[PDB]
RNA sequence: CGAUGUUGGAUCAGGACACCCAAAUGGUGCAACCGCUAUUAAAGGUUCGUUUGUUCAACGAUUAAAGUCCUACGUGAUCUGAG
RNA sequence: ACCAUAGUAGGCCUAAAAGCAGCCAUCAAUUGAGAAAGCGUUAAAGCUCAACAAAUUCACCAACAUAAUCCCAAAAACUAAU
């Protein structure tokens, strides 16, 4: 014997119509013709745009920075595509169509001679961004099933999330920090300027607080 | 750029057990202080080191005495790292001008006016 | 239940189970007798009965049964586990038969 | 009271004696070092100096 | 058998070398003194 | 050189000419516990019985 | 402790349950309020390998771990446990504990090599040949993680690799 | 040298290496496990 | 046999072994699920 | 750069294993013979010719096989000098 | 571990679509078992899942080969170390 427990139904949830991903453009439609130099401080950090969900209840977020160029635009549409049922689920891009141009030289260029021509688009990627927004009548599970081959077949490290699990691991994240028994965090002595650590730190630390380096986010790091 | 560094005045709000902590008193500021120079100056950039010779700082392990004024505290805070300030006590309190010979400072930051009677 | 139907138990003449359902210890020699009574070992033999026989006073649970090796192996559940009797009696009556 | 490798300590127990008797036993002590010198029985002595 | 690829210390790759239980001591108790330090800066 | 002063016996077999000259025996570095058929039956009941475990199961 | 017997006569084969005599917890725990059977004798991070007299309580006449429901174990303690009794039949301690096996006494084989504290089975590790220099350095187990929560009271943590 | 931001996780100046092992988190230690607890 | 970073079993019928200080796969009914993790 | 003489051969080979042969095995869309894959194993082996300065490559005949590489593209105070 | 019977080959398109090329409904007997979540069939039949009953230690994720003369200090889990 065991006794049973009410199903979550979903009443509210609409569907709306090409539930399926839109297709991607290689290049945009008006090709940059002036050369951009490489921020590479897009990646870099925390992200601050794209941090929350819209419509839907599902998500990839991203852990690492990262490019990602039409290849994996491409990936992520076939494979979640024939991996939804359209009737029940809506997928979404939560990230623009590769809009950055990068550069290159034919192999064999000595160094020096201008820069490069451009090769392709990339779009800049920071960590804690949603990559693609799945909503639906499902449960977490399936989906979650799924997206984590997407999740894992991008070039940073990445997880599948619900908006309770992405909850869980922020409250967790603070409370971990408010829990710390060791008087010296990251944070305290890099403001303070304590022994002097300012001459080795760069001045982003200040805000990274030692989470993020470099493309790298460690989220174990209070 | 690796710069001067500015240090958020929150840094210098202290927290009430601190004063336990120490041995501040809560209520009235010590006068003086007994600055040491713990560290050296090479490795650290040319500011650190002109802040540390205009202190008195210059020899390692030998103490200094400032007034513990803003004007002092300024500077102090810029190389805080590389020095030890303990503040000066006077359990005798201060010396006359026929204690002057006979003054010492030990270790726990007092200064003692008597010193080795006969 | 399952791996006495994977044994072929065609090589037994009678099963019987003599218990009394009053007790506290039977459970095991229960257990027994569902195992044996299940549709696949009923099945893989038609020349086999298995007789339940219930008493209240007799106070002692028991297992019978016959093979056509002209052997009698007979087990007292008392302190014995389920397992323990399907066990003994796989290793007993198909290396033997 | 059980008996593990570890609950009880690596290292024989220590008994210190009674701060009175100590102080007694002390006393004695000195007296009889100080009758040696008195009486002159020392034979020769040397001596850790700070110069 | 194991190189360190062009000098020891400085390029891409470097020789690993962990952290002891030692440095964390030393540097927690400059951090002490320091900490100190800027309590007696504070009034 | 003082590798030559260095003697290895395999077993406890020396010759007497060796072990007449032996002036003392350094303790051995580490402690070896006994085996259970090593303690004493009063060591044996002198510990707890931890759990006590049920008359029907069997072992 | 229940005995099973069987008993071969004239074609006939009887298998019968037999109740002996179990020993019981000894009459006065330390922290009767204790829930799991180390803890309430207060053998927590105590016990070490070393301790046959506590290990031997748990495990089978033929020297298997005793199972955890019927025991009682702290999930946690019971895997120290574990450990620790493979750590000490490797050790050769315990040699009452074998299965008894006539023929196979008798067959010698190069005398057993003294060992302790051994975290992994003989026949299962590849000796190492490529060691490593000083920065990368392959270092060989010594004991296991799951004790080192011992009380330590030189204060030195246990050093778990060498 | 090398730009801010890599591929190859980069290498830190040991002082900040010595920093960030300080700094490490350390999970609170009850003083009794709350499973061992009644 | 093959050797792999990842073992999963590929049926219901597959389990799943430590030996010899690794883990395996076996499998009764397809033998060409065997799988040696390295 | 007050000289670290350079391609291919000859001679003699040292080494790696990411095994071409020999050994031991797992899987097969493995019946057998062949094979195709994968694991372990490096003690010993790995041909002779026509054309090219050639390394490669093509072709003839064979082999249990005619391995992939490293050694200042091993080896000119041992040789060659076709390039 | 255990167990699997009912309207019924549900209605369609197709040579056949019988829970399982596809499209639509997704009701209903029995204490209990989806107009079926995997395999399988030409369409079936046939194996399992979820369902009753039987019981109940704990069970979310986590594992990743290598080079060329010869491995490369030796060793070591506790007698008290801010
Ligand atoms: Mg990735
Ligand atoms: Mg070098
Ligand atoms: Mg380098
Ligand atoms: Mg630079
Ligand atoms: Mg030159
Ligand atoms: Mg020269
Ligand atoms: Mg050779
Ligand atoms: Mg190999
Ligand atoms: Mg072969
Ligand atoms: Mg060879
Ligand atoms: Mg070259
Ligand atoms: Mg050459
Ligand atoms: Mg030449
Ligand atoms: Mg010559
Ligand atoms: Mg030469
Ligand atoms: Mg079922
Ligand atoms: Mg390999
Ligand atoms: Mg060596
Ligand atoms: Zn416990
Ligand atoms: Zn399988």
């Amino acid at each position: 014997f065991k006794t049973l427990l009410p199903v979550p139904t979903f009443e509210d949830v609409a569907i709306p119509e090409k539930p399926k991903l839109r297709f991607v453009e290689r290049v945009p439609l008006v090709p940059k013709v002036r050369r951009e130099r490489k921020n590479l401080s897009d990646i870099r950090g925390p992200s601050t745009e794209a941090t929350e969900f819209t419509e839907g209840r599902f998500a990839i977020l991203a852990l690492g920075g990262g490019y990602l160029h039409w290849g994996h635009f491409e990936m992520m549409r076939l494979t979640i595509n024939r991996s939804m049922d359209p009737k029940n689920m809506f997928a979404l891009w939560r990230v623009p169509a590769p809009f950055k141009p990068i550069t290159r030289k034919g192999m064999g260029q000595r160094m020096g001679g201008g820069k490069g021509a451009i090769d392709h688009y990339v779009t800049p990627v920071k960590a804690g961004r949603l990559i693609v927004e799945m909503g639906g009548r499902c449960e977490f599970k399936e989906v979650q099933g799924f997206l984590d081959l997407v999740a894992h077949k991008l070039p940073f490290p990445a997880k599948a999330v619900s908006r309770e699990t992405l909850e869980k691991m922020r409250k967790d994240q603070e409370e971990r920090e408010r829990n710390n028994q060791n008087p010296w965090t990251f944070e305290r002595i890099a403001t303070a300027n304590m022994l002097g650590i300012r001459k080795v730190l760069s001045p982003y630390d200040l805000t990274h607080k030692g989470r993020y380096w470099g493309k790298f986010y460690t989220p174990e790091r209070v | 750029k690796f710069t001067r560094s500015r240090i958020p005045d929150k840094v210098f709000q202290p927290s009430p057990e601190d004063h336990e902590k120490y041995g501040g008193d809560p209520q009235y500021p010590h006068k003086l202080h007994i600055v040491t120079r713990i560290k050296s100056t090479k490795r650290r950039p040319y500011w650190e080191k002109d802040i540390i010779k205009m202190l008195g700082l210059e020899k390692a392990h030998t103490p200094q005495v400032h007034k513990n004024i803003p004007s002092v505290n300024a500077k102090l805070k810029v190389v805080k790292h590389l020095i030890r300030i303990k503040p000066l006590k006077l359990p005798q309190g201060l010396p006359t001008e026929e204690d002057m010979a006979n003054t010492c400072l030990k270790s726990n930051g007092e200064l003692v006016v008597r010193w080795l009677l006969n | 239940a399952a791996a006495l139907a994977r044994l072929g138990l065609r090589a037994v003449k009678q099963v019987r189970v003599q218990f009394c359902p009053f007790e506290k210890n039977v459970e095991s020699t229960r257990t027994f007798l569902q195992a044996v009574s299940s549709e696949k070992v009923r099945c893989t033999n038609l020349n086999c009965s298995v007789i339940a026989d219930v008493r209240h006073d007799g106070s002692e649970p028991c297992v019978d049964v016959l093979f056509g090796d002209g052997h009698r192996l007979i087990m007292r559940g008392a302190h014995l586990t389920a397992q323990e009797m399907l066990t003994a009696f796989a290793s007993h009556i198909q290396a033997r038969g | 009271v059980p008996k593990t490798s570890l609950g009880s300590p690596p290292w024989p127990d220590i008994v210190l004696p009674d701060p009175v008797e100590e102080t007694r036993h002390h006393a004695e002590v000195v007296g009889q070092v100080n009758e040696l010198i008195a009486a002159g029985r020392y034979g020769r002595l040397f001596a850790v100096v700070h110069f | 058998r194991n190189r360190i690829p062009g000098r020891q210390w400085i390029g891409k790759h470097r020789r690993p070398r962990p952290v002891s239980a030692q440095a964390k001591q030393n540097m927690i108790r400059r951090l002490e003194t320091e900490a100190e330090n800027q309590y007696w800066l504070s009034r | 050189t003082m590798m030559q002063r260095l003697h290895l016996f395999p077993d406890e077999d020396i010759p007497e000419d060796i072990l007449k000259n032996l002036v003392e025996e350094l303790p051995q570095p580490r402690k070896v516990p006994r085996r259970l058929d090593e303690y004493t039956q009063e060591e044996i009941e002198a510990f707890p019985r931890v759990w006590s475990p049920p008359e029907d199961y069997r072992l | 402790f229940r005995e099973v017997v069987e008993i071969l006569d004239g074609k006939t084969t009887i298998i019968e349950g037999r109740i002996t005599e179990t020993p019981q917890e000894s009459p006065n725990p330390p922290n009767p309020t204790g829930q799991c059977p180390i803890c309430r004798w207060n053998l927590k991070h105590k016990y070490n390998y070393e301790d046959v007299l506590l290990l031997s309580q748990f495990i089978r006449p033929h020297g298997g771990m005793l199972p955890r429901r019927i025991t009682g174990l702290c999930q946690e303690e019971h895997l120290k446990i574990e450990e620790c009794v493979k750590m000490a039949h490797r050790a050769g301690l315990l040699p009452n504990h074998r299965p008894k096996l006539p023929e196979g006494f008798v067959p010698k084989s190069k005398p057993r090599l003294n060992r302790y504290l051994t975290r992994w089975s003989p026949r299962s590790v590849k000796p190492i040949y490529n060691k490593g220099h000083r920065w990368n350095k392959v270092r060989m187990p010594v004991g296991s993680p799951l004790l080192k929560d011992n009380v330590s009271y030189s204060g030195r943590p246990l050093l778990l690799y060498h | 040298g090398s730009k801010a931001v890599t591929r190859h996780r980069r290498v830190m100046h040991f002082e900040r290496q010595k920093l960030m092992a300080v700094t490490e988190y350390i999970p609170p230690k009850p003083t009794i496990n709350p499973r061992c607890l009644p | 046999f093959k050797t792999k970073g990842v073992l999963k079993k590929r049926c219901r019928d597959c389990y799943l072994v430590k030996r010899r200080g690794r883990w395996f796969i076996y499998c009764k009914t397809n033998p060409k699920h065997k799988q040696r993790q390295m």
